[PDB]
């Protein structure tokens, strides 16, 4: 794993080479856009399971996935999804606090795809839950901030599509 | 840097970022222009701390350009250059991290071993690199001198 | 007594 | 040498051993007085050997009993990650659904943090699953001598990166690559012998 | 079922199945003709259980329809009466096999997890099932009503 | 207190109190004055703020104080208010303490279970906390009230 | 542990004879009283929270030991105490269906009073929770049932005392 | 006993017993009477089956008491019948528990060891109590030999 | 553990009261020690090893305890030995900015006597080890942060007499 | 193998192999005429050792050819007299290794649970090699029946 | 593992006879091989380091994977090529000791290919460095006692191949 300032020093150890003007100014947009990421991490841990709970509540409730047959169904199933949806949450929290996707990279969508293939979970409706925690928190945290989760957070739906 | 150990550390309890560490996030952003100033300062003064801190290294430790020493010839000798160039650059990424990991990560975990095979002085490459820090105080302003001499000492003593 | 071989 | 293109880069940049062997936190009870701290040790423990947290997996906390025995300091994180493998939750997690080679390679994984080194091992905890079952084997494995001298009685285990001996590294890697209930075939099926004994 | 949990101790005990235990398998297939009663019996007499055990439950918690309440509209009752059947047919499932088994396997793992993301009382949950067993020992046969009634009190232990 | 937690994150990988938390401790103790100035300011404003959050937890959940609710009574109302100032003597507390350990040691540790045995809502609970923030952050000058929002909605996130 | 059939076996092995007239009069003693034990258990655990809510409710709460300075203020040790209520409830439920407090004496009474005087707990708060408990138990199953309760809670309140 | 495998479990899974477990209980102390009934059958009658399956088990494999063999001699099968006495009081103790965990922590646990320390055959110990069954079944009742077979098969098993 | 903040925090709260005077006084007292507490430790952070040299140089090297037959002999129990006082000196340096001993007496003082009686250690070669550092403490970083650490160096010496 | 068992310590420490080691390797190459005439002396008189250390383990242990034993008529006495021939050539296996491992890992490990299934006296089969032991210290000289007993030794204590 | 006196023992037991005189000769042409692996064995665990040192002096420094960004850069993986070396060397040491490459395949080559390729191990350097090792040890101990090692390393060329 790592952040964006790590990122542009592993980036220059490659290269071999000391930080140039890229690398200075790359370090001050995330030393400007620290701030908000830090408002964001306070408001998203604050309603962390809100944003869950009101996303699951517009996405995927009184469905099919949530009737018999479908792969909500059971509470088993039901809180395991649940769980998965705090799993991305939370996970892009980091990846919002990093500046960088890494953390999905790794963490997150390694092995991910063949394990919903073998568990027959739902990749569209998955997807699309993703999209209703952007919604919340776009709605939530600002335009700015929700715009850096909403990119995070659809770095994780393509990922799983 | 702190933000990626604050992260692996609430990963591993599986929680969010704490209030003491998101204050410490932010006290690294405000001091990140400072940091960003020292790194561009050793950058821009690059070639001249490597030169005279190998000047002043020979004059210390004549044996190692002697005849029959590791660093002998030409070539050697820019070799030598090169790992403190290494090590400068290095320094340069603590400094702009805050922390002391990527220098650890990149230059230091079996530096003993690796100097060892190479039948290198660690003790005399420790006061190289302890030359490079006096010159580096000696060009640079006293506070960005400590902070810079931080990690040149967490260096020294990880050679030593 | 069997003792079946 | 030449330009060092950006897909290089990224290449390069993460390129040996993956920087998850020195980005985690090693779970050590130095005291029991901080109950934060206990509490944070506990759920790591049952993140390391559920794979996972617990939370949709019981109805109730069924170690309860255990983290008030590790907060009153009568018992070690030794014993607690014991009961943790002698837990009902265990052989119905990773004993029900999968076969004894299995149940041997996530043994390995969960509390000595690696693949099984060699065919002697596998024949070994074979004998103990056969002999007396899962409780036995997980004594077997929490009080081996490996066990105490990677962890000790107060450290949580943690995902190792051994070095020896042969296809140790590759097999934890395919071990741990992969994450809860992904696939059903075998990591670590057995060790082809080059030389058949007999 | 009381076989699959009696095997699956068996197989983590790394034994055969003890002879008190096959006995008790053999007890239960014995016995079983019974569990089918009570099947058919709740399966008849499905709507009016769960019609006594909802108005009674409003009538004793009006909390949970007042305004501001998680079951306070008339779909948030249609959706607490779906509940309700959903348990009802874990009970039906459970006096088939003979075990708690499918109860636990299908609607109690997760199920705080669940009423916790959803908002809505566990206790009043747990008040609704065991009013389910009580109109259930008032409309069916006493000693059917033992059996049927103890398993509705292990789905109230297990979910109060 | 921060300084608490310093030395804990110092103590569990073995350091010596490294200078990038010594500046923070060095920072709270210069600038305590602000935060004994917000401490005074709840104290001496703890009654109405309490008042008022349950005038508008009422607001929004009126179940509690409906007849099958939990804070019914006149007596389980006042049993409410006082828990809220118990949780605000928590966060004045963590404010004058610097970090969030002492709130998690007193109230957040087992209130799950706590409010599980005695079955009131605990998202209504995490409302009220919510409520409380903002009459709080209402009547308090907009950064004392940001610095004050860290310590409340670690209470809201570690309740719900 | 040794409930009555095998406190019997083991009373007959420590001398390695049969089971002679005693052994007859005591497990007939259990072989009547298990249907009771049964029907006691069954209300328990029927109610298991109901107990412990009502007991606390008539013996702890609004009292000095819930109010700050007593052992059961801060939500860890509410949640302690209420925990201990349980496994004492459960335990006393266990000796009740063994018909012998072995169990109870082996398994709960493991360091507990040398636990609550390092601790600070309260021994005669924790005995009138236990007698609150034997109350409303005698309440729920009635009175031969709740006096045989009762005798194993008061086999707890001894092991604390 | 059966309440004790029972209470074991229950205790292993962390809750009440199940109303599965309950219905063991139940049953048990139903047929309790039955099972002491048939344990004073053997016991008052315990000289016959020991006498003569110790005959047969004589006739069917004379290598054990052939000369220079473990069980050769009066005192050697005076010794051997006192096992057999052993091992036919311990399944009386198993039909009196209701389960075979007291003839497991009696005589079967280490019993391998025992047996190969003493120099005995556990097949010709196995068919010793094969004929223990036989002869108890001969002198028994159909059902009442059901369960008794039940419990030796159970030593078969667990010796064998 | 707890300072002086969590101890003004839990003097309020065991009564749970609100903060008063008396504490606004305590906690302003610990803000203008926190100066030198601050400098203090960051001196001794700064030359923690060298204090360690002087201090066994003038308390333990050329005695009795270093020559064999002593305690202090081999270089594994040497090790041990001023691993023991690096341990000494930095939960001295942790009480001493924390203003409290209860990380002393948690993390120390538990256990230690009946370790050291096990093992042999020589508890006033200890004693006088400690006053070594004291005094080099005392003499390097000055009098009211000397005497500051000296006490709590004279806790851990009582803890363990 | 001795160089085998030497290798697999060493790799077990993690090292090169000890002088000792290497002096032992050296020392067991030289000597290993002695170990190959023994080879050659048991290869070539195979047969009159094993018939007499069959006959006297019959006439001192006549309970196997008795009547209902495992081996009592001449069927399974050849097949037993075969599993001497195993035991016999897995000791010049020993004997040209040096190192007991070859006849540990052919036929020596799990033999307990082997003759637990065939039903074999255990302490017989090791009166039987004690005799071959015998027989073969009578037949060779004293040392080279020192050296042979040595693995005649190692092989009645792991059967025994 | 196997050696070549184990494997006489196993090509007897396949067959299922007795040594004959061909196994007799085959373990007396080892037992006349054995001082010279005696011999060499003590040479290059006496001089193991140099051959390394010499081998990584000729084959590995100066080139693109020790220029930045390459494998033999970062001296944790520098060390660990050192040591991987050490590795191959004893292992090969192990080998020529006992007389059958079955040691390479046993517990060197089983999925080290696989290793190297997950982790990005230049295969070709790795083989030129077995090659400056088998040249350094074959100039060291002589080109008789330097025969049986150049089979054993480049036994590991060919499997890592
Ligand atoms: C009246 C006594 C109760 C009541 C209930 C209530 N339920 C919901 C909504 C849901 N209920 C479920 C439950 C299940 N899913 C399953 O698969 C099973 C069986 C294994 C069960 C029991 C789920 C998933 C939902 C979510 C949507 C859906 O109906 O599928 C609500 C609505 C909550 C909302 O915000 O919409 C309510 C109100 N209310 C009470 O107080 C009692 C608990
Ligand atoms: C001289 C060329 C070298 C040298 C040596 C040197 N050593 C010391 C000091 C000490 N050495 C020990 C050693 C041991 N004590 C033991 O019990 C054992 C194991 C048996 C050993 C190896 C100790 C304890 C000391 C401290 C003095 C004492 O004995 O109490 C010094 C003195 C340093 C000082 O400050 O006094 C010196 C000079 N130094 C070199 O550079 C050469 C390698
Ligand atoms: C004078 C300063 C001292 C000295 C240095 C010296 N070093 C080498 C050779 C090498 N040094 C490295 C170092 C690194 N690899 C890494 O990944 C990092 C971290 C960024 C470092 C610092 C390496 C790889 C080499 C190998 C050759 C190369 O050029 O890459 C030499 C040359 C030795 C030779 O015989 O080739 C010298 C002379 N030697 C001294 O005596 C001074 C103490
Ligand atoms: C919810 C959006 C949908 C969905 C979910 C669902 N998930 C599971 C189970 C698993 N989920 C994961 C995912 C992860 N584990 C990790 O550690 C990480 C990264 C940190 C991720 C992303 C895994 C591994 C599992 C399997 C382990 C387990 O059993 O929980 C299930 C359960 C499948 C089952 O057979 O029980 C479900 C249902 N499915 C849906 O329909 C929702 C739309
Ligand atoms: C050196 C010649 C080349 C090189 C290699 C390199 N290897 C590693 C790390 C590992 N090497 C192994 C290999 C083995 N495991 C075994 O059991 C055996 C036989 C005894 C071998 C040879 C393994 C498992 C690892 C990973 C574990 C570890 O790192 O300790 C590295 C380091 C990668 C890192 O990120 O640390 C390197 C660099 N690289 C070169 O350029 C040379 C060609
Ligand atoms: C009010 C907004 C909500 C709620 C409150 C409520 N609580 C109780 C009972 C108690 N809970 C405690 C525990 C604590 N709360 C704290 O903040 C702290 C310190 C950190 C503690 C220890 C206590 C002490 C009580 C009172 C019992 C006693 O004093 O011994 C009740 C009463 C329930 C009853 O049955 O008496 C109520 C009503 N309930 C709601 O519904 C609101 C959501
Ligand atoms: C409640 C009736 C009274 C009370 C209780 C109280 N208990 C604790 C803490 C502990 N309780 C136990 C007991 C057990 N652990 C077990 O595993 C079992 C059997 C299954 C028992 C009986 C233990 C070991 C502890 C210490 C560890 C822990 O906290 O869990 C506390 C907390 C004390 C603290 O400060 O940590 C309290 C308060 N106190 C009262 O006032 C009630 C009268």
């Amino acid at each position: 794993m790592q952040d964006a300032i790590t990122a542009v020093i592993n980036s220059a150890d490659v290269q071999g080479k000391y930080l140039d003007g890229a690398a200075m100014d790359k370090l001050k947009s995330y030393f400007a856009s620290g701030e908000l990421r830090v408002r964001a991490a306070s408001v998203i841990s604050a309603n962390a399971a809100t944003i869950v709970k009101e996303a699951v509540a517009k996405s995927l409730l009184y469905s099919d996935v949530t009737r018999p047959g479908g792969n909500m169904y059971t509470t088993r199933r039901y809180a395991a999804c649940i769980r998965d949806l705090d799993y991305y949450l939370r996970y892009a929290t980091y990846a919002m606090l990093a500046g960088d996707a890494s953390i999905l990279d790794e963490r997150v969508l390694n092995g991910l795809k063949e394990t919903y293939n073998s568990l027959g979970v739902p990749i569209s409706s998955t997807v699309q839950a993703i999209q209703a925690i952007k919604e919340v928190t776009a709605s939530l945290v600002g335009a700015d901030a929700g715009k850096e989760m909403g990119v995070y957070l659809d770095y994780i739906c393509s990922g799983l599509s | 840097s702190i933000v990626t150990k604050s992260i692996v550390n609430a990963d591993a309890e599986a929680r969010y970022l704490s209030p003491g560490e998101l204050d410490r996030i932010k006290a690294f952003v405000t001091g990140g222009a400072a940091r960003l100033r020292i790194a561009e300062t050793l950058t821009g003064s690059r070639e001249t701390i490597v030169k005279q801190a190998g000047d002043r290294l020979f004059q210390k430790r004549p044996d190692i350009v002697s005849p029959g020493g590791n660093a002998y010839g030409e070539e050697m000798t820019a070799t030598c250059l090169r790992d403190m160039d290494y090590y400068l650059r290095l320094v340069t990424y603590g400094v702009v991290s805050g922390d002391v990991t990527p220098i650890e990560e990149i230059g230091l975990v079996g530096v003993r071993e690796m100097y060892r095979s190479l039948g290198t002085p660690i003790e005399a490459v420790a006061q190289s690199v302890r030359e490079m820090k006096e010159v580096a105080s000696g060009l640079m302003s006293s506070d960005d001198a400590a902070e810079a001499s931080a990690y040149f000492d967490f260096v020294i003593g990880k050679m030593s | 007594w069997q003792n079946e071989v | 040498s030449a330009i060092r293109t950006e897909p290089e880069i990224a290449y390069r940049s993460n390129q040996g051993v993956t920087r998850q062997r020195q980005q985690t936190k090693v779970f050590k009870l130095v005291s029991t007085y901080d109950k934060v701290a206990v509490k944070n040790a506990i759920r790591a423990a049952y993140r390391q050997v559920f794979e996972r947290d617990l939370e949709p997996y019981i109805i109730n906390s069924e170690f309860t009993a255990l983290e008030s025995k590790l907060s009153n300091n009568e018992i070690n994180v030794k014993e607690f990650i014991e009961g943790l493998g002698t837990s009902e939750l265990y052989m119905k997690e990773f004993y029900a659904p999968y076969p004894n080679t299995k149940v041997i390679e996530m043994g390995t994984k969960h509390f000595l943090g690696r693949a099984p080194l060699n065919q002697k091992e596998i024949q070994q905890y074979n004998q103990i699953l056969a002999s007396q079952g899962l409780k036995a084997f997980i004594g077997a494995m929490v009080n081996g001598m490996e066990y105490l001298q990677t962890f000790g009685e107060d450290t949580v285990p943690y995902r190792r990166f051994p070095t020896l001996p042969a296809a140790n590294f590759p097999n934890t890697e395919r071990l741990y690559n992969k994450l809860t209930k992904q696939d059903k075939e075998l990591v670590v099926p057995s060790f082809t012998p080059v030389v058949k004994v007999g």
